């Protein structure tokens, strides 16, 4: 499950930035 | 010529029972859907909100797997898990952080000592 | 030392690293993370007796 | 000898009927539970992250009465509450 990890890495790497405002889906027909 | 009718009087009432109890369920969750994204709308802000206490563990809880995340800014960048054997563990039994989280040792991979630290994950 | 700061304003991304800027990028010129756990119920069929 | 035959041709479109939502309503209620599950697993962590701050207003709610606690380590110990009469404010 959670295995023991050194990591603590804090480099250079992905980025990932949140939302501001959701779009919420519909399914509205006929 | 004329038209078949047929001595079946009971499958148009047939049919109005399954057409009435089809409105109302499709009504009913087209109702549950709108309150079902208000709420996810807000659950976003209280996640940006924690976000900016402790970025490791709310990370890991939306992954879904052990990750490593630091926010140097608006834009929250994530980092690579490289994990370890369980070969080397080392508990002190004396604290003299304050002596907060115990000196430990750790060996294979590499090798050091630090303070444990939280959810199996040492630093 | 290096400082990546990046923040945003508006419809713009303005990057910064020690201390100055050097880039500008939209929006869509960066991933953005979802938490959007959802139902995924389906209407029921429509029955033609 | 034979069997018995009913002249009564809608019992099997009735049946059709309820057969037929009953199984639609069934697996709509699956999916209905597994969000619900994912929901609750993330609130525990959110409920978690809280308690590191203010643990007794966390608790108390968490209880639905009156409580004391204190963080003092990784395991939240819980104290009792003793009450007090309206007598001098």
């Amino acid at each position: 499950s959670f295995p023991f990890r050194v990591c603590e890495l804090s480099s250079h790497g992905d980025l990932f930035r949140f939302s501001s405002d959701i779009q919420c889906p519909s399914f509205g027909t006929r | 010529k004329s038209l078949g009718t047929l001595n079946n009087p009971a499958t148009v009432q047939i049919q109005f029972a399954y057409d009435s109890l089809r409105r109302q369920i499709n009504r009913m969750l087209g109702d549950l859907a709108r309150a079902w994204c208000l709420e996810q709308k807000r659950q976003n802000m209280v996640l940006r909100e924690l976000t900016k206490i402790n970025p490791t563990t709310v990370m890991s809880s939306i992954y879904g797997k052990a990750v490593a995340a630091k926010r140097l800014g608006d834009v929250i960048s994530v980092s690579q898990c490289v994990p370890v054997n369980q070969a080397t563990v080392t508990l002190r039994k004396s604290m003299r952080m304050c002596y907060s989280r115990p000196l430990v040792s750790f060996s294979f991979t590499k090798t050091y000592e630090g303070q444990l630290g939280t959810d199996n994950e040492i630093f | 030392a290096t400082s990546q700061y990046y923040f945003q304003s508006g419809n713009e991304i303005h990057v910064y690293n020690d201390y100055h800027h050097f880039k500008t990028i939209e929006l869509d010129g960066i991933a953005t993370l979802q938490t959007f756990i959802s139902l995924n119920t389906s209407l029921i069929e429509n029955i033609d007796f």
